[PDB]
RNA sequence: AACGUGUCGCGAUGGAUGACUUGGCUUCCUAUUUCGUUGAAGAACGCAGCAAAGUGCGAUAAGUGGUAUCAAUUGCAGA
RNA sequence: GGCCAGCGAUCCUUUGCGUAUGAACAAAUCAUACCAGAGGUGUCAGAAUAAUUACCACAGGGAUAACUGGCUUAUCCUUCGAUGU
RNA sequence: AGUAGCUGGUUCACAUCGAAGUUUCCCUCAGGAUAGCUGGUGCUUGAAAAAGUAUUGUGCGGUAAAGCUUUAAAUGUGCAACUUGCCAAAGCAAGGUAUUAAGGCACCAAGUGGGCCUUCUUCGGUAAGCGGAGCAGGCGAUGCGGAAUGAACCGCUUAGGGAUAUGUGGCGUCAAAACUUAUGGGCUCACGAACAAUGGAUGACGCUCAAGCCCAAUUAGUGCCCAUUAUUCCUUUGGUAAGGGCGAGAAAGUGUAGCCCUUCCGAUGUAGAUGUGGCGUGGAGGUAAGGACGAAGCUGAUGGCGUGAGCCUCAGAUGGACCAGCCUCUAGUGCAGAUCU
RNA sequence: GCGUGAGCGAAAGUUUGAAAAGCACUUUGGAAAGAGAGUGACAUAGACCUGAAGUCGUGACAAUAAUGGAAGUACCUCCAUUUCGCCAAAACCAGCCUCUACUGAGCAAGAACGAGGUCAUGGUUUUGGCGGAAAUGGGGUGCCCCCACCCGUCUUGAAACACGGACCAAGGAGUCAAACAGACGCGCAAGGGAGAAGAUAUCAGUACUUCUCUCGUACUGAAAGGGAGAUUGUGGUGUGCACACUUGCCCAACAC
């Protein structure tokens, strides 16, 4: 189970980034890069992420139904509480953060269009 | 607002060029410093611990977090008001061009950009 | 600026975390730490602290000694009361000296392959603390037990042998080396 | 592991736990068990009381192979009998037979409550074992 | 030198431990024997009636 | 055996304004009068000279050695642990990745390279080829000059499979009949990526046995029983069977007016009494 | 010897150790594995060399000596002349056909 | 003021450090493996076009001869 | 036993006492053992021990003399990796 | 590499606790062993067998004083709150149906085993900064404040700081405070202010209706100053302490950059013990990453972070090619001191 | 190299560079050398990688027992951060603090009103000042006032007229083995474990196993020797978690 796995990868894993004594996750699927069981979605039976996808917000999801078939264990879906509505569809507790990342993904996307355009 | 801003220097580092300024706890019964006579240097102790919610916080207000490449920046994407990437000293000026125009696009702070 | 005289001597030394490296103890402490705090039950508070003990202080129990202590407990139970679960925070070991045992329902960290088979040969369940929590979240008619540790050969060495009251076992690779004439010996008995 | 020695902890604390006074020497008393009858007398007498002296008859050139008589109690004969074979052993019926030399035992001490009969087959027996073993309806048969 | 200084201090650190309670190491043994032997005869009979008593309670409890 | 000590040396005694360390004798040389033998001196002895009879090797109980190979295979069945330890498993069709038996029939190496892309393993083999560099530190002048990351461990049914998969760097090969915990858990961390062959996989309980059935090769070995029948404690704690049993400003009180009026409700009825 | 510790009898009061002063008396087994191969190579090197012939010659089933072991039935060291006679083999012929003899 | 003190910038003296390592140490192995009155090991003295040392050699003297190999040796010269 | 002090390990010897061992077997002898006393360690919880060194030596000691100041009227506080009578 | 009960040295930090110089024994007296003291680990359960204290009740005592070797203190000190013998016999006997405070037990182990001073009591000594004890407290191991100065006197004992208020000691200057206060009393003319010889010591000056002494005081017949102390506030750390909770965060958690918050108590410390998701070094198994757009190394009014060991960044108008992170393994791993090399 | 000798016995990295391309030529000098020039990517790479400390020279600068602590301030800051927010001041609320009765004029005596103080107390802003620079912080240097006995050491006692101590760099000291023990981790458990060795597959490793052996489950006696259940089950009793039931059973554990 995940209770056991997390207690295995907790002291070390590819994803733990214990730098300067600070501990952030390199995990693709973590939302706030906080090395926590709530978030370590690579580990969780179910998981949700709200990364950008070329201007578009992307909301990768991982219902457990796929089980252990990594090639297809994760299911993307491109797309502001609506994204949170999708993420809660799989992980209800992740949603409050999944909304707030999903926003900050938007301000980043707006901020960089301002920056990428200003780089001209 | 720090307890002590001074280093806790080793006793008599100033007389002996070889001694590093780095702290060693004094020993010897007769050490003026461990017997803690009032005119002497101080020793570090738990009481000089910094306030614990302002601890590790650089004057920028960010906690520094080491960064080595452009992928690390996303470790700070969602907590960019809490952590500030400090790019490692040995990343190339090459790669730093890439970390920096990307640390700009993401709104993450960098200590040495 | 305070009398502290006799305060430090009253400080107790207790384990507050397991030294066990075993992941499962830690999922098992994770449970009963929770369950001990979130329930009013004193059973969860015992299973939780014992679970934090040394494997020294978690002595194994004979299945022989469960069958004894259990029937001795259950024989008095009023008819239509099923017997208590026999929880132990330790290993449960088979006993050759008791070939046939009652359909016990023992619950322990670990079972010998012999204990587990004799336990199920009697038709008794050999359940873990996981479903102990799921069947007796509270220590409801659990019968928490401990394995013995006085007969442990380490404690046979406690004290001196040469001191008159004592029957400590001297440390010796050579049994015949410190053997002694009846005349020369410490007095066996002595009042405290 | 050198990491874990308290050698490594007290790097910096000048006397490595041996004391500023009363300095860590060499052999502050003698080598080994020196003064077992002198300045360590209180020590051997407290802890190793029988240590000095002689107690009995000598046995020049002891041969332990001839002396080899390992024992199994009645209470432990389930260790040898197959649990499957041992399943039904009425005293008046057929019994599991248990050669003890095969299993490495020589005498048969008659300890606890045997109750399942067996025809134990062993070199030696206790006064109480052959009695108990019979009262259970089993039988020791002497072998060598 | 024989000063007894710092001794009652060093002794009251862990207190003067008070003596063992009478209900503990209450061995007889070196007691005037003839009484001691009759006591065994009674205590052994207490045991046969204690066990005989529990045998009663169970038979009574089969009801 | 006799380094640092290969000199004639004697302390010059005391009364010569010199430390009593032994001094190399003779003359006409730089080393004459030089201190000798002590660990502190040049050319002198090391503190505790290293011995050939250090405990170099270890015993491990045959059972723990087995408990471990079991636990590290079971740890490779779990994709979170296996991607956790470093492997790029994102293209992998499934974990455990068992694969057709004729994968060991390959002769040419690029027959095998075609195979690795098929099962998606090549991204974790690229992980290795790229991970290869000159070792940091001294180890490089000690025949350890190149370090590279562990990649997928193909596990053949038997010895006949290897050839094409030799040389194909970053692809370790393994034999089911001699699985090595040094390879199953590189770094001592469980979770390696293993490409089981179908033949190597089907006989993997013939080797290690069941919880209920002994290994056919490892004697009376039998898989150790879980300490927990239900290894996710958090699901129990949140279970309805378990939820049912759960247990469901002034300082100065004398002079502060509101504080005193609170401690002593009658105080205002008393203060009214005070007027006059 | 301060404390309950068993009286130690560590027989190492001879100069077994190798230092500047002594060539020690030490037998490490660092070549144990290499030897295991050497023998293993050499037995295989030998069986190849004498293909038809059995790797090890016929040996008697003998009783073990004392009461501790008389129950045990170890491999012996060559047959009795009376055994070889009764089997009809010739005792000086027997070794040439791989049967161990023991006068 | 001067000297002297001190900070900093350069520079000298010094040779740490770091990187390097055709060396050591240790382990293991292999074999058609064990010197000499048929002059051994050791020691001496010598031999190169310029050669002191080291190496190689022994008045056939940095080699003669056999074999393979090849186009070099190389400071200069020389074939 | 004569109140209360009047006495002593291990090893060994020795004496007693009631069977045990001398291990291929057996008896006798011898020896050993168990067991209980005795012989003694008075340095009395128990090595078996003469001087000398100014020819001397080493490790230390100001734990300790002379000396050197102090105190007192001898102490041993400073100093024995040296404070010149 | 003889041995050394002796001498000298024995290298990171921090946190948690923290001694002994005494008992018995030893050809022991510069050393051991032993016990005590101390740490660690627990165990066991929670007014269990709590108490350096009284009260009450009940014993004990023969020192001071007394007395002429006897009565007798005070301080103490103990304690308490059916079956089977005896009898002549079944009745007796025996075993059975005030304040405060978490108690006890085990294990392993260190240092220590030169103590010193003082209080009071003594003993020896002509006396001593003398030898010996009893008691307790101290120094040792401990500062801080005060006595001008002082190891042990006085007060107070100690995390990093601020306010407040004090303690001993002061309030003429030195020196904070009576900007030399009193609308207080006496006394005093020359000295006066707890524990023979380098010139010179109420601490110095100086003071004299005192700035001295005794007494009392506090604005006057209508106080002030100074502590590492107290109290309070902030912060830290520890608690094997008490609870609550589970724009970014909300981790079921000993320990980290601590899951979060709340409250409470503690904090010194030599020898010593222990802890530490404590620091740091060479190497290894892993992982992750970096480097000719410049690795290591080195330099540094390069700042930043951390109580700290230290880490990090900046800058080299340094270098020229290797290498940091993280978990695991390892060790020839950390140096101002050895008349060290 | 040393010693009559037996014997002792070093230091030394040619690690310039990719290559010698190893500075021709001009110029001064008797020369060594210097100034140019040249090579090379670099010659502060020059016969030499790096290039520390300490020491020294020099320039500039601040300055006037040492060091040191505390706190400021002066000046400087190739530093950090912040601002285009920083310094202030006032207010409000809370907190906090300070500033009759009896008696025969006194106390051993109680509050009230009023006012003040304060953010190094909490919350509420307001208002101004400053804004290539400002601002806070750090750093450096000096000063001021104040505090402050050289460290290590054995020792009751060290600033000692006690020992060791000129500087710096590199090195330097609880190690390895083994036998026990306790504790802690792991494995299995009335068993545990192998060792030597073998057999195999592929690499002194891993995997595998026979047979044994070993510690343990039984102890005791000098020894011959003997060798432990109770009246389908805790030997009893006392005290004893948990649970059960409104006392039972008591685990362990101690005691008897
Ligand atoms: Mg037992
Ligand atoms: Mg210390
Ligand atoms: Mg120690
Ligand atoms: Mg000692
Ligand atoms: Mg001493
Ligand atoms: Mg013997
Ligand atoms: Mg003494
Ligand atoms: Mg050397
Ligand atoms: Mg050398
Ligand atoms: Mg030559
Ligand atoms: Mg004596
Ligand atoms: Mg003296
Ligand atoms: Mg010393
Ligand atoms: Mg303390
Ligand atoms: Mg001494
Ligand atoms: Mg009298
Ligand atoms: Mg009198
Ligand atoms: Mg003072
Ligand atoms: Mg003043
Ligand atoms: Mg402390
Ligand atoms: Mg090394
Ligand atoms: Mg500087
Ligand atoms: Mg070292
Ligand atoms: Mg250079
Ligand atoms: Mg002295
Ligand atoms: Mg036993």
């Amino acid at each position: 189970s995940t209770d056991l796995q997390w207690l295995l990868v907790r002291q070390n894993s590819k994803f733990l980034q214990k730098r300067n004594g600070i501990r952030l996750s390199s995990d693709p699927f973590n939302n706030n890069a906080n090395w926590t069981k709530r978030h370590a979605g690579f580990l969780n039976t179910k998981a949700a992420v709200v990364k950008t996808k070329g201007d578009r917000i992307l909301v990768t999801t991982k219902d457990g139904k796929a089980g252990n078939k990594p090639k297809s264990m994760y299911k993307k879906a491109v797309m502001a509480s609506v994204v949170s509505k999708a993420v809660a569809a799989v992980r209800p507790d992740l949603a409050s953060i999944a909304s707030r990342r999903a926003r900050k993904m938007a301000s980043t996307l707006e901020h960089m269009k301002k920056v990428r355009a200003a780089r001209k | 607002v720090k307890k002590r801003t001074k280093r806790f220097t080793r006793h008599k580092c100033e007389l002996f060029p070889q001694l590093s300024s780095s702290w060693r706890k004094p020993r010897g019964e007769d050490s003026p410093v461990r017997r803690r006579y009032k005119g002497q240097k101080a020793m570090p102790n738990k009481g000089y611990g910094s306030d614990r919610k302002t601890k590790y916080i650089t004057p920028s207000g960010f906690k520094n977090f080491p960064i080595h490449n452009v992928q690390d920046l996303y470790m700070l994407l969602m907590q960019n008001r809490k952590y500030a990437g400090v790019i490692s000293h040995t990343v190339g000026a090459k790669s730093r061009k890439a970390i920096v125009r990307k640390a700009h696009e993401l709104d993450v702070r960098l200590i040495n950009g | 600026g305070v009398d502290l005289t006799g305060v430090q001597k009253k400080k107790r030394v207790v384990r507050h975390h397991t030294y066990s490296t075993n992941p499962y103890i830690k999922l098992l402490i994770k449970l009963y730490k929770f369950l001990a705090q979130r329930t009013n039950s004193a059973f969860n508070k015992l299973v939780h602290q014992r679970l934090l003990k040394s494997r020294s202080n978690r002595a194994p129990i004979s299945l022989s000694r469960i069958a004894v202590c259990m029937k001795r407990k259950s024989v008095w139970l009023e008819k239509g009361k099923k017997a208590p679960i026999a929880v132990i925070v330790g290993d449960v070991l088979d006993d050759v000296r008791m070939a046939r045992i009652p359909a016990l329902r023992v619950c322990a960290l670990r079972f010998s392959k012999s204990a587990r088979e004799r336990i199920t040969g009697a038709g008794g369940e050999c359940l873990t603390f996981d479903q102990l929590a799921m069947v007796a979240p509270t220590g409801k008619n659990t019968f928490l037990l401990r394995g013995r540790k006085s007969g442990r050969e380490s404690v046979k060495h406690f004290g001196a042998a040469g001191v008159p009251g004592s029957h400590a076992k001297p440390f010796t690779s050579n049994r015949g080396k410190e053997r002694q004439r009846s005349s020369a010996r410490r007095r066996a008995f002595r009042h405290k | 592991p050198t990491r874990f020695k308290k050698t490594r902890h007290q790097r910096g604390s000048t006397f490595c736990g041996y004391g500023r006074v009363g300095k860590h020497r060499k052999h502050p008393s003698g080598r080994g068990n020196a003064g077992g009858q002198h300045h360590h007398r209180i020590n051997f007498d407290k802890y190793h009381p029988g240590y000095f002296g002689k107690c009995g008859m000598n046995h020049y050139h002891l041969k332990k192979n001839p002396l080899w008589k390992p024992t199994i109690n009645l209470n432990n004969l389930a260790k040898l009998i197959a649990k499957d074979e041992a399943l039904k052993a009425k005293k008046g019926e057929t019994l599991p037979v248990v050669d003890l030399l095969a299993n490495g035992y020589s005498k048969l001490l008659g300890n606890g409550h045997l109750q399942t009969p067996c025809i134990v087959k062993a070199r030696w027996v206790s006064k109480l074992a052959d009695k108990k073993i019979r009262k259970a309806g089993g039988a020791v048969v002497l072998q060598a | 030198n024989h000063t007894n200084h710092n001794q009652s201090r060093k002794n009251h650190r862990n207190g003067i431990k008070r003596a063992l309670p009478m209900y503990l190491h209450n061995s007889k043994r070196g007691s005037w024997l003839p009484a001691l032997i009759n006591a065994r005869r009674v205590r052994k009979n207490n045991q046969k009636a204690a066990v005989k008593a529990r045998r009663e309670r169970l038979a009574a409890h089969k009801a | 055996r006799l380094s640092g000590m290969n000199h004639s040396a004697e302390s010059w005694g005391t009364g010569r304004a010199v430390a009593r360390i032994p001094r190399i004798g003779g003359g006409g040389t730089s080393t004459s009068g030089a201190g000798a033998f002590g660990n502190m001196c040049r050319g002198g002895r090391m503190f505790a000279p290293t011995k050939i009879f250090r405990r170099w090797h270890r015993k491990i109980n045959l059972h723990q050695k087995r408990f471990a190979v079991v636990s590290a295979l079971a740890a490779s069945s779990v994709p979170a642990l296996v991607m956790s330890r470093g492997h790029k498993i994102e293209n992998v069709a499934e974990v455990p990745l068992v694969v057709e038996d004729a994968v060991q029939g390959y002769e040419k190496t690029k027959e095998a390279m075609a195979f690795l892309k098929a099962i998606g393993a090549v991204d974790d083999v690229n992980r290795v080829n790229d991970s290869r560099e000159i070792r940091a530190g001294r180890g490089k002048m000690r025949n350890r000059r190149y370090v590279a990351r562990r990649g997928p461990m193909l596990v053949m049914p038997d010895n006949k499979g290897t050839r094409a998969f030799r040389n194909i760097f970053g692809l370790d090969l393994a034999n089911v009949n001699a699985l090595n915990l040094l390879h199953l858990a590189p770094g001592g961390h469980v979770g390696r990526f293993v490409v089981w062959t179908k033949g190597a996989f089907e006989k993997l309980d013939s080797i290690f046995g069941t919880f209920t059935k002994a290994s056919a090769v490892k004697k009376g070995f039998m898989l150790p029983a879980p300490m927990l029948t239900n290894t996710d404690v958090t699901r129990i704690m949140q279970s309805e069977e378990v939820r049912r049993v759960l247990k469901p400003q002034p300082t100065n009180g004398f002079r502060n007016r509101r504080l005193r009026l609170r401690l002593n409700p009658f105080q205002k009825k008393e203060s009214a009494m005070v007027k006059g | 010897p301060k404390g309950k510790n068993a009286i130690p009898h560590v027989h190492q009061r001879k100069h077994w150790n190798p230092c500047s002063s002594q060539k020690g008396n030490v037998k490490v087994f660092l070549n144990q594995p290499a030897q295991k191969l050497r023998r293993r190579r050499l037995r295989l090197l030998k069986a190849k060399k004498t293909f038809p012939r059995p790797l090890k010659a016929l040996r008697p089933q003998v009783n073990c000596p004392t009461v501790r072991h008389n129950m045990k039935k170890r491999l012996g060291r060559g047959f009795t002349v009376e055994e070889l006679k009764a089997a009809g083999i010739n005792p000086r012929f027997a070794p040439t056909i791989g049967i161990r003899v023991d006068r």
